[PDB]
């Protein structure tokens, strides 16, 4: 096949993937110090689709009032993945607690997952992709990316 | 204090 022809079934089992749903090889575990978390149940193959990080898909402006708005309830946690598509800054704000798996991914700084943007007809998805194979059993964990000193001040865990 | 996740 042509190397086009590779790419266009390829994007295409993507968005089947991103549309069905489906969140098969995973399932809800506590992880130890981490509250919940995810573990893979099935092998996996570096670059194989994981999951995709859903909730409300928001402008960076709409983020601002709920970060506002979350930050008077400390009991509620933090879930808003922030990331730029094309000439703006959205976020995917997955607070709200819903049966998808992704939102309940952990962090490391030496994981096993790589968050990527895929759009399907200019709509972004924020996808998890395999970025190493993945043995069954082992936890999923992705880097958060946050770097901010107060930050790693409130969650000593973001330094590892 | 809350931290984010942001895609680098
Ligand atoms: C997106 S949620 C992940 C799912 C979360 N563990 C839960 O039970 O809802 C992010 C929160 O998970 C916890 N967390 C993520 N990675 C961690 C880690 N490496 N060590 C400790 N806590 C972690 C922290 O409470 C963080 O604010």
């Amino acid at each position: 096949k042509s190397k086009a022809e590779l790419q266009s079934e390829e994007r295409k089992r993507i968005d089947e993937l991103i549309e069905s749903g489906k969140e098969e090889g995973m399932k809800i575990d506590l992880i130890d110090g981490k509250g919940r978390g995810v573990i893979a149940t099935k092998q996996f193959s570096r670059g194989d689709f994981v999951v995709e990080y859903h909730g409300d898909l928001i402008e960076i402006t709409d983020a601002k009032k709920r970060e506002a708005l979350y930050a008077q309830d400390p009991s509620t946690g933090c879930y808003m993945y922030y990331f730029q598509y094309l000439s703006k800054t959205y976020c995917v704000d997955a607070t709200r607690e819903t049966n998808r798996l992704g939102r309940l991914i952990n962090h490391s700084k030496s994981g096993n997952c790589q968050t990527k943007l895929h759009d399907i007809d200019g709509v972004p998805h924020l996808i998890l992709i395999a970025s190493r194979d993945i043995a069954a059993g082992e936890e999923l964990l992705y880097d958060y990316g946050d770097r901010s000193k107060a930050s790693i001040e409130a969650h000593p865990w973001l330094k590892h | 204090k809350r931290h984010r996740l942001v895609l680098r």
